[PDB]
Order: structure tokens, then C-alpha cells, then sequence
């Protein structure tokens, strides 16, 4: 087993600019290296092999360099259509290993979300669960702290969030936060509140409801 | 041209069997390296086994025993017998053509894998109410709720595929009842609400299920 | 032209962990493979496996393969035979053989190893007359409840040698060892001859010369 | 009136896997004893029979094959075993009775350039038969459209090139393996030991 | 996984005579079809590692006596002691080396051959130095006896004694071929002291009816 580590674990950077992906093997594999490019949704694509020679029907811009331990893929006038997770894989010795993967992401200047929040809906109410569902919509950057807080008292341990791969137009990140209970639960409360924490925000963003 | 598609994939009990075909296409597969590949809902690339272009078998550790790999050149297929499945097996199977036991240069679409004793449940699809509390200005926000389905996919679409403009449907999020839940949001004018008609489609062909709920103003 | 040598005996308590070596010298080493036998008490030869010193080639019997683990070091020519939790059922001699192939006769072998899985501890053994109250009488002595195996049992400071049976110990419930060793005399020299047993345990540098003579 | 073991060990050159070269020896004495006791060898793997057991015995026939291969393929030259080289460069039969001798030579066959002419074959469309020998270097067609000589798509060259570099590691590093056959057939005896 | 099952289990030959030992192949044990069966056999000294001296079936190990010789094939394979000695006792193990399980037989254990000889017994009662630890010991003494099989029950106050004996038994004596036995009796003092009379009973091949030895407390 030899593992290949790969660096940053995420990239972020604009169109045009120059990417440097880094990934380091345990042992000497000796320029037996391939780079693969896979978009969310799709297979790997073949990008490099022998760690330097380029796939057919790869753009002039991706180029592989370094051998041993050391290896590097450069993307050099990135393209909207660039950005994806690319793996390094080793065929020095059995078996044949994969990195992690870096992400690459485009990036944009520091977009507020957009809060909104919707109380469950009378339908599921009948079945006996009380579903809260909070909208982060079209921010930048990814991160963004989500709380719940029910009769002004904090909630945890029974919210989820999920998180939407970058927009291909406004390059943006969508989040729901879902807050499931019980409707015995959800009936012993008046108001349910959102409460947003982001790098565009200059304070809190909180939309509540009443029950 | 070259073509890789995958079948074979679904729900499986912990230790049953599955076999994975590969339909190739612009090349012979008796005459080259062909490997599975499987990458984890969430984790990275991990290969499984390889047949040499003479026929030779090569597997990994984790698969070693369990899994036997095999070729029909009569039908240009290539094969993936799971045999004694585990829950840790649960992972995409990508169909990839090896140049010499190197490197992928070509691959399948992939086949989901899912081994889990749990059992295939429809989805409960509820409206994401659009209401005061979801419009500000022009911007209206209104969504579905996909919940409490197994196993995954779930497709969701608006108004037949006719909406397809400032749709977010988010990543499903494995709950701790072992379900999944998905929510699906568009953005529409705060004029066409009481216009205007949506109405989200959802399908989950694993437990044949097609609702097409109706989402209305509070 | 080549010989091999292994370790010493090991006394260990059920669930310790142990390593057995076996170091080869002679012309040819390099051809040579090396191989483990068990042999219980009484029982017959058991094959374990056998390994190749050049490459660290590992092939295991399958009634031995997770219970044991063969490895060597061709730097020092030693091979290895190693238990992570010992069980009582362990207890045994082990042989490495020599063989200069695979598929190929044993030659060369070794003088064996004794393992001993039993819980115990090193105790002096407790020697006591056998009357000899008996055409010809005989008398002896017994040997009782010593750990760890061999006792040396002479008569006489080994005067006496005729005629002398010594028994194989038998390992009672308790855990402990029991020997006896007897010999046969003419009946005509109980009273004027004196018959003195020497038992020499070195595992407990225990030294009895015990005098025996009819009551 | 002795064997010529030298000029098989004792080799300047040695060939490739792919066209590993076979010298037949017969009609002379065989005295293994300069052989088995050189500490010159990194394996030296017997099957069926035994070299401290040579000495006494006649053969009709005795075979040395000499390539050139990777650390890690040593490993392939044994009955029953499976890999690029054991399935496409050199193959040994499940009933092999011999010895395997292999030791490393990166002083000898590395250069700095990072490359040499030793070869093996990377594509064969099924496996070789034991002591079977394939010097084709024809276009391998992975496709149905013909190569017409040409390397392209689906027409890749059925050789592979090693990367032995002295800087590599002792998996990487060239390995000498001299494989010694003893063939007995319903004939007079040629080969007996001293 | 090649069986190899040998007969007889115990071999009984005079001195002078031949002694036969067969050893049967679950399976055929020959490699690359060379008309060379791949067997071994051991001869095992008591005490002592095994020494090989036959391998592929007929071949003698180096400084092995011409007495030794090996035949067989297929499946069926025997080693002849033609004029066995003193120094043949051993115990003999038939060995396969043609796959890469290993495989032993049962051993066979051989034994020169006697007139029969009646067993001396003698009784041997604990002695006081023992008894004042608290534990009591009963020997019973076998001398000089052929065959090997010997019955010995403890009979104490004429009731059978089950679960406190355990007896001891050497090797064939050099000279005259003779085994000896030892059966010992272990009791508490208090047990030891609630009964009368010990007695020793032995039936045996040699004896005519069984012997007791007997003593009273
Ligand atoms: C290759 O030639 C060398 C000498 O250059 C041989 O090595 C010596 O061989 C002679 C007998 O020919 C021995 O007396 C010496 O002891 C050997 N020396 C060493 C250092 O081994 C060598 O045997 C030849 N290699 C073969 C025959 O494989």
C-alpha cells in the first residue's frame, strides 16, 4: 500500500489565473504518475500519464512535472470549464492508488445569502413530524455558520445541512439547513428562528416564523 | 469512437451476489486491459481488479476472493461478479479500459452499487410552502421536500422540465433513521404566485414512485 | 555440508508472546529453504510451513496459517517461528529442517526447540524413599511435584548403573511433574550395602541425596 | 572438458526478457559446486530438485536462460505464476524441475540517461505457452481496424522500454536471472556432474 | 491436502529378521511426471530429531545401512528392514514433499521381538516423610516384562480405585528387551488413613493368573 497525498485539500481561484496541484507519494514511483480531471456527475477524464506526456485531446494548458516523490500538474488560463476535482493515481506498484483529490473552485467576489425559511407544511403535520427547512441562496464564500434557535434557546443535534456545487453562472454556493421534530415537539414551541452567520453579512440575518 | 456503458447496479442485501456488465464499444475487449474502478459516495477512486489483455485476473485485497472479473468477447462485455457483498462495497463501479496495467484512459458512465439490509422505502414528497416568510421584493423562494426515501437516486424536476432557472436541488443527506432526505428550491417572481402554477415532479424508480406535488402560496 | 542450530527452551505462560530462531551455517545456505515441524508430546511430526531465507517466501500449512507466523533474516541467516498469544495447547518440541528446494527432501535438521505452555512456576522437586521391603528385593526413590522438565536421577554418584530403571515423568492435575527411578539389587545387601539416590534438578538448582534403606 | 557455466553467468551482455536467450549444454561435465556456493545471488530458488544433489546425478540435457528483468518480476519467473512478464516474456511450466538464480546488477546494466534496450512485451492478445519465446515487434491492434504498420489508436508498439536508473529503488533496479533446466528424455546421457 | 496413512502402528520383528512398514497416498505423489515418486522416509531415534534415509522411494541418504530399502509407487509404498538390530527401534514416519502441504504419517513404532517374559511386581507403601506433608503415594512396580501391554488395577480394602493412578512406562531395555512399569497411587493423608489393606492386582500375557501385591497400614 502506498499512499499519495495530494495539496491543497481545496483551491479556490479565479479564471485566467495559474493552478499548481501538488501530490506526494509514500514511496519513489519514478514518473509512473497519471492526473485525472472528474466533474460532479461525470467519470474521470484522463488528463497526464507518465507524469509529464499529455492525453489526446488535452488542451496545451495542462502539463505535468516532477518525479519520485515529488509531482506537480499545472493549469495555466483557467477556464470556467476547468474546475473540477482532479486525482494524481501511481502505477509504480501494486496496488494502484489514488489521492484524495483537490477541488477547484472558481471564485467571486463576497456574495450575501439570501435567507429564507419554511415552516412544514400541514400535510406532513398529519403524519406526526414537523419539518423546518432554512434557505441559504447564491453566497460566497462556501462557509457560512447556520443556527437554530427555537424560543430564543440554541438547537442541536437534530438539523442536517446540505450544500450545492458551484453555479455555473453567478458561481455561487446554495444551503438547506432542515430542523426535523416531532409534532408533539414542534407544537410545544411558538417561534422558530434562522439564524445566518456570513462573511458578507455585517451582522446576523434571522427570519422567523410563528407557529 | 470508443463507448463504456455500465448495468447491473441497485439495492443488495448484505452477502448477496450482483454481477455488473460493461458494454464496450471501439475496440476489441479481448485484445485489451480492462479494470473496474469504484469510488465510495463520498470517498475517493479506489481500483478493484483488472483482466490482462491474454486473460490473466488480478484483484484487490479487499476484493480478493469475493470478487471474479470476466469478459464476453461474443458480446463485447465486461463483467463483475460480487458474490459475498458487504456494506463497506457500497460505491459507483466505473467500467475503465487499461493501457497495460498503467493507467484509465477511457471510461464508463458507472453503476451504482448499494449493499445495506435496509429496505427500499418511496419518497414522502411535502411543499416547501412559498409565503411571506420565503419573499422579499421580486424575489420569490418555494421548494419540495424529498424525504425519507432509500435507496438513492431521486430525480426531481419543475413543471415537466420546463423550469429549469434558479433550480437548486441539493445533495441527499443520509439521516440517522438510515433514510435520505433531499430538498429541491427554485427562485421565481413574487408576482407570479398567484399566476403562475408549480408544481415538482419527483421520481424514484427504485421503489417506482412519481409524485407530482403542487406547491401553492400560504 | 550445512547444519543448522535453534534456541533454547522456553518456559511462558498461556497468552504471552514468543519467537523461536533457528540460524543456519554451512556451504549453500542461499539454496536452502527452511521449514517448521511441530511434534506434541507423544504424537507424531505436524508440518507447519516453510520459508525461503533469499526472498522471505511464506508458505503455510492450512491447519497452521493464522495461528502462527513464519518470517527470516538472510542478513544473519536465522529463521523465526513466532506466537502472539500462546495457548496451552502450544506445548510442544519444534523442529527446523533443512531442505535445499522446494519440493525437495529435508536433509539437514535441527536439534529441535521445547516450548512449554503450562501456568507454572519453577519448583524443587520432593524426593522420597521407596521402601524396600521385597529371590531379589528392589527399592527406589520418588520423585514428586518439580516444573519445569528434566530431572537427572543417579545412584550412588553413578556407581550403580545396572539394573536401574528410571521412569519418564507424568504430569499429574496439579500441573507438576512426577518421576520415579528404581533398581534391583540382590536381597543379601539391604543391610550391609547403602543405596543413596542423587536427583539433581538444575531448573531449580535443586540437589537431593536421598538415602533410602529398608524401615 | 567441463560445462561452460561461465559464459552464461560470467556474461558480459545479457538479453532481453522477450528474446531471452537459451544455450544448450551437453557433451561435458557439469561442476556445480563453483555455482551454488557463490554468495553472489540474491535468490536462488530450486524446484523438484535439489542443487546439493546435482553432483551425482547425469542428465541428458541442460538448459540456461538469461534475461534481464525488474526486481518486482522476479517474482514471476516460478511455476504457477502470473504477471506481464510471466504471461507475455517468459513462462514456466507448473512442472518445472530446476532452479531460478537471480541477482541484482545495477552496476552493470543502469545508465544515468534514464533508459537502456532492454525490452518486454506489454501486449499480447493471449499468454505464452511455457518456454515459448515471442520476438515479434508487429503493431498490436487492440481494435478491429487494421494497424497497417502504423502506431496510432488502438495500435500501440508490443514493446515497453525500462526506466533503469541507478537513483531508482531495489524493485526498479535490473535484475540478472539465469534459469537452469534439466531435461531427461529416452536417449544416451550427456550431462553428469564430477 | 495429501493424506498419508501408514500400517501396521506397532511392528514386532526378531533380531535378523525383516520388517515391513506401508505407507498409502491419498493421492498419486509424483512431479513433472518423471517416473519419480516424491516420497520420504524418517527414522526417529526416542529423544532424538528425525534423520532422513529414503527419498524419491528408493534412494538411500548418504552413510544409510543396505538393510534399508524403499519400493512403491502410485499410491502404495512400503520400506523393508531386512536383518533389523538393536538399533533399528525407532519410530518411522513416511513423508511427502509434492505439494506444498507437507504431509507426515502416523508413525509406525518398531520394536524388537521377546519370549515372553513374566512382569517382577513389588508394592511400595508412602513413606513417613511424605505422609507427614499430608499426601500419600502407592507405587506399584512392574520389572522386566514383554509384551508391553500390562493391566494394573489399584484395589484398596478390595474396592477398585478409579481417577488416582497414573502410570509410567520406560523404553525397550538394550540388552534384554524388557519394559518396566510404574503405577503410582496418590492420596490425602485422611483418605489414606480411612482404609486397611492396598493391593496391587496385574494381569498380564506372561501370568497365568493376575498377581496381587498387598499391605496393610
Ligand atoms: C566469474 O569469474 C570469477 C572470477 O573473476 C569467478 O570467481 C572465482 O571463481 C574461482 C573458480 O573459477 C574460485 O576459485 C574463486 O573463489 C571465485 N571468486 C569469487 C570471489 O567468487 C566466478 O566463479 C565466475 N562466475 C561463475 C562461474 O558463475
Amino acid at each position: 500500500e502506498i499512499v499519495l497525498t495530494q495539496s491543497p485539500g481545496t483551491l479556490s481561484l479565479s479564471p485566467g489565473e495559474r493552478a499548481t496541484l501538488s501530490c506526494r507519494a509514500s514511496q519513489s514511483v519514478s514518473s509512473y504518475l497519471a492526473w485525472y480531471q472528474q466533474k460532479p456527475g461525470q467519470a474521470p477524464r484522463l488528463l497526464i500519464y507518465g507524469a509529464s506526456s499529455r492525453a489526446t485531446g488535452i488542451p496545451d494548458r495542462f502539463s505535468g512535472s516532477g518525479s519520485g516523490t515529488d509531482f506537480t500538474l499545472t493549469i495555466s488560463r483557467l477556464e470556467p470549464e476547468d474546475f473540477a476535482v482532479y486525482y494524481c493515481q501511481q502505477y509504480g506498484s501494486s496496488p494502484r492508488t489514488f489521492g484524495q483529490g483537490t477541488k477547484l473552485e472558481i471564485k467571486r467576489t463576497v456574495a450575501a445569502p439570501s435567507v429564507f425559511i419554511f415552516p412544514p407544511s400541514d400535510e406532513q403535520l398529519k403524519s406526526g413530524t414537523a419539518s423546518v427547512v432554512c434557505l441559504l441562496n447564491n453566497f460566497y464564500p462556501r462557509e457560512a455558520k447556520v443556527q437554530w434557535k427555537v424560543d430564543n434557546a440554541l438547537q442541536s443535534g437534530n438539523s442536517q445541512e446540505s450544500v450545492t456545487e458551484q453555479d455555473s453562472k453567478d458561481s455561487t454556493y446554495s444551503l438547506s439547513s432542515t430542523l426535523t421534530l416531532s409534532k408533539a415537539d414542534y407544537e410545544k414551541h411558538k417561534v422558530y428562528a434562522c439564524e445566518v452567520t456570513h462573511q458578507g453579512l455585517s451582522s446576523p440575518v434571522t427570519k422567523s416564523f410563528n407557529r | 469512437q470508443v463507448q463504456l456503458v455500465e448495468s447491473g447496479g441497485g439495492l443488495i442485501q448484505p452477502g448477496g451476489s450482483l454481477r455488473l456488465s460493461c458494454a464496450a464499444s471501439g475496440f476489441t475487449v479481448s485484445s485489451n486491459y480492462m479494470s473496474w474502478v469504484r469510488q465510495a459516495p463520498g470517498k475517493g477512486l479506489e481500483w478493484v481488479s483488472v483482466i490482462y489483455s491474454g486473460g490473466s485476473t488480478f484483484y484487490a485485497d479487499s476484493v480478493k476472493g469475493r470478487f471474479t472479473i470476466s469478459r464476453d468477447n461474443s458480446k463485447s462485455t465486461l463483467y463483475l461478479q460480487m458474490n459475498s457483498l458487504r456494506v463497506e462495497d457500497t460505491a459507483v463501479y466505473y467500467c475503465a479500459r487499461d493501457f497495460g496495467d498503467f493507467y484509465f484512459d477511457y471510461w464508463g458512465q458507472g453503476t451504482l452499487v448499494t449493499v445495506s439490509s435496509a429496505s427500499t422505502k418511496g419518497p414522502s414528497v411535502f411543499p416547501l410552502a412559498p409565503s411571506s416568510k420565503s419573499t422579499s421584493g421580486g424575489t420569490a423562494a418555494l421548494g419540495c421536500l424529498v424525504k425519507d426515501y432509500f435507496p438513492e437516486p431521486v430525480t426531481v424536476s419543475w413543471n415537466s422540465g420546463a423550469l429549469t432557472s434558479g433550480v437548486h436541488t441539493f445533495p441527499a443527506v443520509l439521516q440517522s433513521s438510515g433514510l435520505y432526505s433531499l430538498s429541491s428550491v427554485v427562485t421565481v417572481p413574487s408576482s407570479s404566485l398567484g399566476t403562475q402554477t408549480y408544481i415538482c415532479n419527483v421520481n424514484h424508480k427504485p421503489s417506482n414512485t412519481k409524485v407530482d406535488k403542487k406547491v401553492e402560496p400560504k | 555440508q550445512m547444519q543448522l542450530v535453534q534456541s533454547g527452551t522456553a518456559v511462558k505462560k498461556p497468552g504471552e508472546s514468543l519467537k523461536i530462531s533457528c540460524k543456519g551455517s554451512g556451504y549453500g545456505f542461499i539454496t536452502y529453504w527452511i521449514a517448521w515441524v511441530r511434534q506434541m508430546p507423544g504424537k507424531g511430526l505436524e508440518w507447519m510451513g516453510i520459508i525461503y531465507p533469499g526472498d522471505s517466501e511464506t508458505r503455510y500449512s492450512p491447519s497452521f496459517q493464522g495461528q502462527v507466523t513464519i518470517s527470516a533474516d538472510k542478513s544473519i541467516n536465522t529463521a523465526y517461528l513466532q506466537w502472539s498469544s500462546l495457548k496451552a495447547s502450544d506445548t510442544a518440541i519444534y523442529y527446523c529442517a533443512g531442505g535445499s528446494g522446494i519440493f525437495t527432501p529435508m536433509d539437514v535438521w535441527g536439534q529441535g526447540t521445547t516450548v512449554a505452555v503450562s501456568s507454572a512456576s519453577t519448583k524443587g522437586p520432593s524426593v522420597f524413599p521407596l521402601a524396600p521391603s521385597s529371590g531379589t528385593a528392589a527399592l527406589g526413590c520418588l520423585v514428586k511435584d518439580y516444573f519445569p522438565e528434566p530431572v537427572t536421577v543417579s545412584w550412588n554418584s553413578g556407581a550403580l548403573t545396572s539394573g536401574v530403571h528410571t521412569f519418564p515423568a507424568v504430569l499429574q492435575s496439579s500441573g507438576l511433574y512426577s518421576l520415579s527411578s528404581v533398581v534391583t539389587v540382590p536381597s543379601s545387601s539391604l543391610g550391609t550395602q547403602t543405596y543413596i539416590c542423587n536427583v539433581n534438578h538444575k531448573p531449580s538448582n535443586t540437589k537431593v541425596d536421598k538415602k533410602v534403606e529398608p524401615k | 572438458n567441463l560445462c561452460p557455466f561461465g559464459e552464461v553467468f560470467n556474461a558480459t551482455r545479457f538479453a532481453s526478457v522477450y528474446a531471452w536467450n537459451r544455450k544448450r549444454i551437453s557433451n561435458c561435465v557439469a561442476d556445480y559446486s563453483v555455482l551454488y556456493n557463490s554468495a553472489s545471488f540474491s535468490t536462488f530458488k530450486c524446484y523438484g530438485v535439489s542443487p546439493t544433489k546435482l553432483n551425482d546425478l547425469c542428465f541428458t540435457n541442460v538448459y540456461a536462460d538469461s534475461f534481464v528483468i525488474r526486481g518486482d518480476e522476479v517474482r514471476q519467473i516460478a511455476p504457477g505464476q502470473t504477471g506481464k512478464i510471466a504471461d507475455y516474456n517468459y513462462k514456466l511450466p507448473d512442472d518445472f524441475t530446476g532452479c531460478v538464480i537471480a541477482w541484482n546488477s545495477n552496476n552493470l546494466d543502469s545508465k544515468v540517461g534514464g533508459n537502456y534496450n532492454y525490452l518486454y512485451r506489454l501486449f499480447r492478445k493471449s499468454n505464452l505457452k511455457p518456454f515459448e519465446r515471442d520476438i515479434s515487434t508487429e503493431i498490436y491492434q487492440a481494435g478491429s481496424t487494421p494497424c497497417n504498420g502504423v502506431e496510432g489508436f488502438n495500435c500501440y508498439f508490443p514493446l515497453q522500454s525500462y526506466g533503469f536508473q541507478p537513483t531508482n529503488g531495489v524493485g526498479y533496479q535490473p535484475y540478472r536471472v539465469v534459469v537452469l533446466s534439466f531435461e531427461l528424455l529416452h536417449a544416451p546421457a550427456t550431462v553428469c556432474g564430477p
